[PDB]
């Protein structure tokens, strides 16, 4: 009775996975037992199992960290089983991954490792990759070895070794620096619709091969600038493991006539080769505005090229085109014509709740001071959109750096991750960025 | 182990030609004679689809009964007299129930009646 | 045979009692491994027919008689001095079934069907566009009787004051010329679809051109029901499914809408039973699909979208 469905996490903590109380009852698990997960490509992971009321009986919550350690995407099924045999390990050998530690120099142990395992009793299996946020970035570490093989609990007397040069990333090890659903805040309802829309076409391709049903092809994204439509289309792709191809309006409209239509076609061709795939047209209105926006003999021929490509698509292709624009009126009526962009999802400005979550997402890598009340910032950034709050945090950070670092350290060679790890952003900096 | 075997399907056992070639003409003779045809009452025509192999016999008079047809089948042939079966019309596939029911009431006017062994 | 969200064609290879026989309950049925090839004179029942169009009878009737003689009795007009219709204008909102109708009429009369798409034509460079236009008419006459269908005519020949340049107006001109040179003895009928009269350039209506018009608007509840039944013929509907109810909360929707509405229902069904019931693989089981049934709940869900 172990098999469950991998759903998103509520507790963003790497070591913890969640389930519904009832389920824990069936599996005879308790509020803290360390569990052993099993996924694809003969992979496994060790996590703590807590209870969640918002968790559906047949599903299990877990973050992209674990999800990746298992070679699983949201939606697959895993086998969970009790792991009462895990020891309080001896010595553990960890090693970062080059691309995550490029630029920072210094003690990654007292800057990352130390605080991360500290009084946490975090269980870990050999071969896993965990993430530690701090010093205005996230470093990824691979557990090369744990004395008690293959998994052990890191207790306060466990010895952690960071001996040697960082390792390369194996082709099949996606970076956690990639965009994922946990990077989008305040788009709960919309993200839900988009998911179930692409779910079958993108996760179950072979289906639409023996079925006459017609899945969605074009999906229109409405919202003012900085709403996170590019963020969503990309995360969806990553998250579903679909090939993501980008088409930027102005990028296309900068080409010499012909070369512009040439690039539209090549965009779909490449996307059809790597299906399942998502073509995302960023700033559609820049390519396809019509019925009052011009018939400047090249502008229209381009729109027509784009309509042709939408009609030429066929379920056999396993491709989903997503496009983004400020509002319907901008686009040309024909793009919405059935058979093209027949689906639409509105993604407007976030609310108080939304903005808050966004703020939390854009500080996860910095050291906020206890005086910092994100709920305060959220409750005075009303009109603002994701993009605004994001830029806001950056300015806060830069301020903090300009204050405590730029001066008291006008000397170079302080790229050290310790300095960055100690630099804190005060509610006074966020108060400054606001007044800008 | 020497080929040609008929499968043992769930369908009801079948009744073949129990009547000899000569016996079946006399068997229709009864049926054709056996029941009442009063010319002064407007007719109807029935075509029976026996399960016997795809055997069809027709005829009848004005207003009679479904059971009278069930009587004709037996009169027209002995074997079935012991065999359990039911009647129908195909393509709505209505089971001619309530044996008494008169041809007028069943819409069974000049319409084909199929026989199915239970 | 319909089911499992599709329809399979089967060819009777051999019948016991030779030419023909009635498949009784005791009849042994053999369907030994192998899928045979489709011959030339054997059309696919997957092709479009009049049975795939619902909510149009009146209009479907007008069109049928219009093309009846010209397309079924060409010889007639060879020996006649009467003038059959050449151009038929089909107007109505998008997704109304105009393309569907035109294609259905062609097959159903065994006529050659050539398709011209507004955007396609307008995506090309000017001279190429004309070229294609006359090519369509050329190829059409070679395989007559034929029906040329211009989809999205308003995309090519917009109203008088939507003209924007030597290229825009150069194509419409080409289309008008082709229409005037299109002779009877040719046996060609050009159908064109647009949203409404105003949309098109008035000159396409000159007597020897798109002189006949047919309105194919949005379906009424009765009409909408027809369509729903057509786009569910290949699936298993729960007994709690009330299509008429669906058609009632569907005013304003057109055929394309209903067609999509169904797909949504069927997908919402699959997502539910497929997701957890390990019914996924690099191929599908005919039985698995055949068992799956769309409940009225799925349609209530599709609508709430
Ligand atoms: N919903 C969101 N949650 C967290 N961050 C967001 C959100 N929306 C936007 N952002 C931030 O602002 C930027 C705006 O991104 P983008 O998707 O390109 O905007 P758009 O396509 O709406 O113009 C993002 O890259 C991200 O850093
Ligand atoms: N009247 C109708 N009856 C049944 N299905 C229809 C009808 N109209 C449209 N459809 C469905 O929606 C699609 C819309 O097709 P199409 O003919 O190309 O629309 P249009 O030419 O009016 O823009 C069809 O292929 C068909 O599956």
């Amino acid at each position: 009775p172990n098999r469950l469905i991998v759903d998103e996490a509520i507790n963003e903590d790497n070591s913890v996975v969640s389930l519904s109380q009832p389920k824990m009852d069936e599996l005879q698990l308790f509020r803290g037992d360390t569990v052993l997960l099993k996924g694809k490509k003969r992979r496994e992971a060790v996590c703590i199992v807590l209870s969640d009321d918002t968790c559906s009986d047949e599903k299990i919550r877990m973050n992209r960290v674990v999800r990746n350690n298992l070679r699983v995407r949201l939606g697959d099924v895993i086998s969970i089983q009790p792991c009462p045999d895990v020891k309080y390990g001896k010595r553990i050998h960890v090693l970062p991954i080059d691309d995550t530690v490029e630029g920072i120099t210094g003690n990654l142990f007292e800057v990352y490792l130390k605080p991360y395992f500290l009084e946490a009793y975090r269980p870990i299996r050999k071969g896993d990759i965990f993430l530690v946020r701090g010093g205005m970035r996230a470093v990824e570490f691979k557990v090369v070895e744990t004395d008690p093989s293959p998994y052990c609990i890191v207790a306060p007397d466990t010895v952690i070794h960071c001996e040697g040069e960082p390792i390369k990333r194996e082709d099949e090890e996606e970076s956690l620096n990639e965009v994922g659903y946990d990077d989008v805040g305040g788009c709960r309802k919309q993200l839900a619709q988009i998911k179930e829309m692409v779910e079958l076409p993108l996760r179950h391709p072979a289906l639409f091969k023996a079925i006459g049903v017609k899945p969605p092809r074009g999906i229109l994204l409405y919202g003012p600038p900085g709403t996170g439509k590019t963020l969503i289309a990309r995360a969806v792709a990553n998250e579903t493991g679909a090939f993501f191809f980008l088409i930027n309006g102005p990028e296309i409209m900068s080409k010499l006539a012909g070369e512009s239509e040439s690039n539209l076609r090549k965009a779909f061709e490449e996307a059809e080769k790597n299906a399942p795939a998502i073509i995302f047209i960023d700033e559609l209105d820049a390519i396809a505005p019509k019925r009052e926006k011009t018939h400047g003999e090249v502008e229209r021929r381009i729109v027509s090229q784009l309509l042709t490509l939408m009609d030429g698509l066929k379920q056999r292709a396993h491709v989903i085109v997503m496009a983004a624009t400020n509002r319907p009126n901008s686009i040309d009526p024909a793009l919405r014509r059935f058979g093209r962009f027949d689906r639409e999802v509105d993604i407007g400005i976030p609310d108080a709740t939304g903005r808050l979550e966004i703020l939390q997402i854009h500080t996860k890598n910095m050291k906020l001071a206890d005086d910092v009340d994100l709920e305060q910032v959220a409750n005075e950034t009303h009109g603002h959109v994701g993009a605004d709050l994001a830029a806001l945090c950056s300015e806060a950070a830069l301020q903090a750096i300009r204050k405590k670092m730029d001066l008291i350290d006008l000397e170079d060679e302080t790229i050290d991750a310790e300095v960055m790890n100690s630099l804190a952003v005060t509610m006074d900096d966020f108060r400054w960025a606001l007044s800008q | 182990f020497t080929g040609e075997g008929q499968k043992l399907g769930s369908t009801a056992p079948q009744v073949l030609n129990t009547s000899s070639p000569a016996q079946q003409a006399e068997n229709e003779a009864k049926a054709s004679s056996s029941i009442l045809i009063n010319e002064a009452e407007p007719t109807t025509n029935i075509q029976i689809r026996l399960a016997d192999g795809g055997r069809l016999v027709q005829k009848f008079n004005h207003s009679h009964r479904i059971s009278d047809i069930r009587l004709f089948i037996v009169d027209a042939r002995p074997a079935m007299a012991a065999t359990s079966f039911v009647l129908m019309t195909t393509f709505p596939n209505k089971e001619l129930a309530d044996e008494n029911q008169t041809l007028k009431e069943a819409n069974l006017l000049n319409a084909v009646i199929v026989q199915r062994l239970t």
